[PDB]
């Protein structure tokens, strides 16, 4: 399909369409505003995303675990009976708290391979 | 054992405000900072998808509303502007002999100008319509721009017809159509797609009745913000059009005289022939099945046993009492009583039409306009495709409302919502980081 | 509920090639990840070789490393095994069965939890 | 040399000099649209090496092989032989196809990672 | 601490707070035009730790080995008993040779990777 | 006190009290504001 | 100190006639003119 036809699809199937939303993001005063707030905006999310170690990939694993606390479904639920637009209504009010929780684990992964790379 | 996987792409939005882009397929409507329009636009059905809409808090509208006075004001901006013509006008009765609705509405007026060297004047006679001409108390006259505003010349060369334009969604935004049949502007829509731009929707300005729109896919639909509250407009979008058929018989004349180095005013000059009014008409049958199929409808929303009666609008200046249009650069100001002259209990009818060619647009006060005089014979037919109604025991009274023009915009945005695309989420999966 | 119906040749000489194939119906076949176990005549079970629902991850035991490899069609719901030398150890009925992996967006398996009938392979 | 000096230069010996062209690519209504059309070119190019999983690289291998359809000539030929102008006329009608191949095979790369992640 | 609070920590304490001022660097023709200056900034740095194989990381090691010349203090004076403000000045001379170097090493080291990649 | 140069009688002088100074004006007259019209909308106010 | 990098075995094809530099000089000139003109005084009482 199209940009956005898997938003009404289950959120394992609408993880084989992240090119097809990644592209579309970046396709008088008032418009040369628009277009440098997308740009800002594009460069926030791609920080962010460099910050947590996943610069450049689409699909990103961590070492942060579920705290169940967010979320109490198992894997079956949410990836065949939930779309992303539901799970991210269920866990908005968590988002910050995992964004913090990535940046430390970063934070310690960059220290330890930096003690790692100084042993002879 | 379950790890936070970050993913990028995810398609989800979040409602938001943004600039749309103007794309386009001389005219006042005509803008060079505009995109040439995709000839194969795209449209994604999004199955299983119930987004909600709500077209009383759509904010494309407001935009559309700044774009159109914006590129109106840029249109004027380079135009003779008529300082020289706030003079003492002395006039008299164009056909003192004249027994039609004419009588007493054009008059041969006489005043001195200036001309293109500082030292010199002329007399100039030219006819005005009373609509446009204050008396001071041949008698004298001021135009009735001159207690309020300044007169800017509209250009002669730069035509009034709406062209269709295209609303595109920025990078990063996407525009969703509602596209459920029988939508009345709020809540949610079930056949949603997602757009790149709109289609093309036509500046049509008009009052109380909506010209040249789109119609219903079925029935006539009846949207409000608060049915209950009688301070709101009714927007009724019929799912048939009414012809109406607009003249200003009469076969007119141009004049034009220079006003000032590289100045020039044009006039209303001779008619050649007989003066007559100018006027619309509607047929009476095809009028008397839309109403009734409007009463219907009203019914659902006020009771199967009450009474719905039409009335002419009352109170108000003649912009919001009357039709307004735009007909073949002529602003005609068509009565309409006649078509809201019915209580409903469970060939041809003709309106009467003024010509005014000092005008204030948009309701703004201190920006009047002089449309200049169209040459010859002018016939419209347009399409009527939608009604503005207000309401007033057991008996509710209907009137034309109407003025504010950005509820002739909400009849064509009610369909479209622009949301914000978030590309970042998170969510548990059996996947650790080595 | 489930039928894996394994298809294969007989005798073949040390030095030779085989290819066994299973069938597979009752489920959604590229819904699981498979493998191929085996069993000599008189002895246990052993685990050969293992396949993703997708067919691009492989694995084996070390000792078919280099003899076997394992592929799946999920359009005609097959799963093939190609064997070549096959020495005289590789006796041996050969199951093929379902479950094993899991994708990561699916629940832990780590079991085998369908089983075919099994063809025999002579040296 | 300095800019652009490789470009008469054969493909080899121009390829040791792409980090003075990379440079050079970021180094009133009408200027500011230039420059942000600039930035947006820019960043559609970084995105498009993203995708493909290149995003840190200017020599950058795949898993997509040569379609010989595309250009039948030897290593040889392209590399001693001609300059990247030539190279770059005489594929131009394939661009898209190569780099629909190079989206597909980083999907699959991905999906595979994950996989090999989730192994306990 | 928030932004600029480790300023006056030494060059080891203020080597943990890297994300914070990371963070604050994205955070009418006069705002526009600053805008897309700071914009054009982010950029350049950011393609600048691309060509030195950075991309990703705020903590980087690479194999350009000090030269003495630039700074001839320890380990312990430098992480210890030096601000990064400090450091900046002591070594601003130095900056662009550093850089070179850092390019140079880089271009020899994705040759390297292509040519054993190349091995079958 | 600041300046740029205290020495150089050419530049000003900036005093920072550290307390105010109260300063009570008034214009005790009690005027009146007529007003005409000099063109299509426009209007020019005067003290009368 | 300009720079120019002479490009060897580079034989680039040059259309004077289609070339869109001239159009940008064009516009830039016409509107410095403008510009400079808008500053000054309109001779409106000499049309006499
Ligand atoms: C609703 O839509 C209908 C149909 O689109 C529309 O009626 C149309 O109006 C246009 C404009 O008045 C008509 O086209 C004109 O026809 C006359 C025939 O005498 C021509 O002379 C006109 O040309 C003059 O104006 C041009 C302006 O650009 C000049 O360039 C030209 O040189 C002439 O001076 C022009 O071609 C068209 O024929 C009608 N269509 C029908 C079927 O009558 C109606 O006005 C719309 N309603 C509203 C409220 O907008
Ligand atoms: C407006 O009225 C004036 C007269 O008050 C008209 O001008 C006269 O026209 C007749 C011809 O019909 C001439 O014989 C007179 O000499 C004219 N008088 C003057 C003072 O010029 C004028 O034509 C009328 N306007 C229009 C449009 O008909
Ligand atoms: C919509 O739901 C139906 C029923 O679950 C499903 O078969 C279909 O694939 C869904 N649409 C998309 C785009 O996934
Ligand atoms: C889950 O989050 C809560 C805070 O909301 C915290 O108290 C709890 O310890 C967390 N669970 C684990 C296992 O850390
Ligand atoms: C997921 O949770 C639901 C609700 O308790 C349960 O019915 C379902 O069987 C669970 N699935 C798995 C795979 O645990
Ligand atoms: C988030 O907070 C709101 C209150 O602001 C609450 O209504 C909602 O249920 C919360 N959601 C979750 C998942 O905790
Ligand atoms: C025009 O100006 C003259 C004075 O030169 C005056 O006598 C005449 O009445 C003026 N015309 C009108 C129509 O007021
Ligand atoms: C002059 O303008 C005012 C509005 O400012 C209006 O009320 C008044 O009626 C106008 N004069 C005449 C004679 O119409
Ligand atoms: C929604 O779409 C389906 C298929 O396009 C159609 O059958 C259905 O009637 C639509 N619903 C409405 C309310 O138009
Ligand atoms: C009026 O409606 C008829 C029938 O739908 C259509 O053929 C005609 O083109 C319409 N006219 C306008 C101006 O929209
Ligand atoms: C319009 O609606 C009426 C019922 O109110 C129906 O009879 C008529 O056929 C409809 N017309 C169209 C074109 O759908
Ligand atoms: C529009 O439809 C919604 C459906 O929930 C209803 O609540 C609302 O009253 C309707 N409004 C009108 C004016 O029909
Ligand atoms: C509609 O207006 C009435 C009268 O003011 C009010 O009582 C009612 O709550 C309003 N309804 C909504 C949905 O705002
Ligand atoms: C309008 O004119 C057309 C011919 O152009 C005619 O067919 C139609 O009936 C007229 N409408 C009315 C209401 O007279
Ligand atoms: C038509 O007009 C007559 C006028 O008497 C009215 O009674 C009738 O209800 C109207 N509607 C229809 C469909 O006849
Ligand atoms: C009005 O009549 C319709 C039948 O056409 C019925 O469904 C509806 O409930 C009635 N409403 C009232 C208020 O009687
Ligand atoms: C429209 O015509 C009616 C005829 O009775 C009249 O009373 C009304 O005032 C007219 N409206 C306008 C705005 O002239
Ligand atoms: C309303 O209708 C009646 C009956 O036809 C008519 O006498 C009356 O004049 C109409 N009202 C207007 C304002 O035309
Ligand atoms: C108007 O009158 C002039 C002069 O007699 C004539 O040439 C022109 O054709 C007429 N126009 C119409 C529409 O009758
Ligand atoms: C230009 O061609 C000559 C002859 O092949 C070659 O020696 C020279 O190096 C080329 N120029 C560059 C910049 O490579
Ligand atoms: C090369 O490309 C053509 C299409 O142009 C395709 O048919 C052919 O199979 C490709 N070659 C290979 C080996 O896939
Ligand atoms: C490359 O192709 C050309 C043309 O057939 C041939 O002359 C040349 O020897 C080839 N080189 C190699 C290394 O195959
Ligand atoms: C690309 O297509 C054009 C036709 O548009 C053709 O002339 C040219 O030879 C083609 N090039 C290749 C390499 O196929
Ligand atoms: C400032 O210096 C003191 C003394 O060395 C030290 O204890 C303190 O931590 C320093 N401040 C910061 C923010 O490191
Ligand atoms: C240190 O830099 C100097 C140039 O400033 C250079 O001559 C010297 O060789 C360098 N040291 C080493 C070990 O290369
Ligand atoms: C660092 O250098 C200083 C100055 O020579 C010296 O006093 C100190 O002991 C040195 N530290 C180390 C760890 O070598
Ligand atoms: C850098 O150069 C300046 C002269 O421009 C000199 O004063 C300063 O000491 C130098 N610093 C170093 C660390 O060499
Ligand atoms: C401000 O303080 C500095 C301290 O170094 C001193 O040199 C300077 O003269 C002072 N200026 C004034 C105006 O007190
Ligand atoms: C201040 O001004 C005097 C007189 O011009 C000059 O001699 C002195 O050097 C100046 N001081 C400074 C710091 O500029």
């Amino acid at each position: 399909d199209g940009f956005l036809g898997a938003a009404g699809s289950t959120m394992g199937a609408a993880s084989m369409t992240l090119t097809v939303q990644a592209r579309n993001l970046l396709s008088g005063i008032k418009q040369l505003q628009a277009r440098v707030l997308a740009v800002e905006h594009y460069l926030r999310d791609q920080q962010l995303l460099g910050i947590w170690g996943c610069s450049g990939k689409l699909i990103c694993c961590t070492n942060v675990p579920w705290n169940s606390s967010w979320s109490n479904r198992n894997l079956s639920e949410i990836w065949d009976n939930m779309t992303w637009l539901q799970w991210d209504k269920e866990i908005s009010n968590y988002t910050q708290i995992i964004y913090g929780l990535l940046e430390e684990s970063q934070n310690q992964q960059e220290k330890n391979e930096q003690d790692l790379l100084a042993l002879d | 054992n379950l790890w936070v996987t970050v993913y990028y792409g995810v398609p989800v939005w979040k409602d938001a405000e943004t600039t749309l882009f103007c794309a386009s397929d001389h005219n006042v409507w005509a803008t060079h900072a505009c995109v040439p329009t995709d000839p194969n636009p795209q449209e994604i059905h999004l199955e299983n998808v119930t987004e909600e809409f709500n077209m009383w808090k759509n904010n494309m509208v407001e935009q559309m509303h700044e774009d159109i006075i914006s590129l109106w004001d840029q249109s004027l901006k380079p135009c003779v502007k008529l300082t020289p013509l706030c003079v003492t006008l002395q006039c008299t009765n164009y056909a003192p002999k004249l027994r039609s609705m004419m009588r007493g509405e054009i008059k041969n007026c006489s005043f001195n100008m200036t001309t293109e060297l500082r030292d010199k004047k002329q007399k100039v006679y030219s006819l005005f319509y009373r609509l446009d001409v204050v008396q001071i108390n041949n008698k004298e006259y001021r135009l009735i721009n001159c207690n309020t505003s300044a007169i800017t010349q509209a250009c002669p060369k730069v035509s009034f017809e709406p062209i269709p334009i295209h609303y595109c969604a920025p990078a990063g935004f996407a525009i969703l159509k509602c596209k459920d049949k029988k939508f009345n502007g709020t809540g949610p829509c079930q056949n949603v797609s997602t757009v790149q731009c709109t289609h093309g929707i036509k500046p049509v300005v008009s009052t109380q009745l909506l010209l040249n729109g789109s119609l219903a896919e079925e029935e006539v639909i009846i949207r409000s913000e608060n049915i209950t509250n009688n301070a709101k407009n009714i927007l009724v979008q019929l799912n048939t059009s009414v012809q109406i058929n607009c003249t200003r018989p009469s076969n007119n004349t141009v004049k034009s005289i220079r006003i000032g180095p590289g100045q020039a005013f044009y006039y209303f000059g001779d008619v050649l022939g007989h003066v007559r009014m100018a006027h619309c008409n509607i047929s009476k049958a095809t009028w008397n099945e839309t109403l009734g199929k409007v009463v219907k409808q009203l019914r659902k929303h006020f009771g199967n046993n009450t009474i719905i009666r039409f009335a002419q609008s009352s109170g108000g200046d003649l912009e919001v009492t009357t039709h307004s249009f735009n007909c073949g650069g002529e602003f005609f100001y068509c009565n309409t009583s006649g078509l809201f002259n019915s209580t409903w209990i469970s060939d041809s009818l003709i309106l009467p039409c003024w010509i005014k060619q000092i005008i204030n647009m948009w309701q703004r006060i201190g920006q009047a306009m002089y449309a200049p005089p169209i040459q010859g014979v002018i016939r419209c037919v347009s399409n009527i495709t939608g009604l503005i109604l207000t309401r007033d025991s057991t008996t509710e009274t209907f009137r034309p409302g109407g003025g504010d023009m950005r509820d002739n915009w909400r009849s064509e945005l009610y369909k479209y919502k622009v949301v914000k695309i978030e590309p970042l989420g998170v969510a548990p999966t059996r996947c650790k980081r080595r | 509920e489930v039928q894996l119906v394994e298809t294969g040749g007989g005798l073949v000489q040390p030095g030779g090639s085989l290819k066994l194939s299973c069938r597979a119906s009752g489920y959604t076949f590229s819904s699981f990840a498979m493998s191929w176990v085996r069993q000599a005549p008189g002895k246990g079970l052993e685990w050969v070789s293992l396949i993703n629902d997708r067919g691009g991850l492989t694995f084996y035991v070390d000792s078919v490393k280099g003899r076997f490899t394992i592929s799946r069609d999920n359009s005609k719901n097959t799963l093939s095994l190609q064997m070549h030398s096959l020495r005289d150890g590789d006796t041996a009925v050969y199951y093929c069965a379902t479950g094993g992996m899991s994708s990561a967006l699916q629940s832990s398996k780590y079991y085998f939890d369908f089983w075919g009938q099994g063809a025999l392979v002579t040296v």
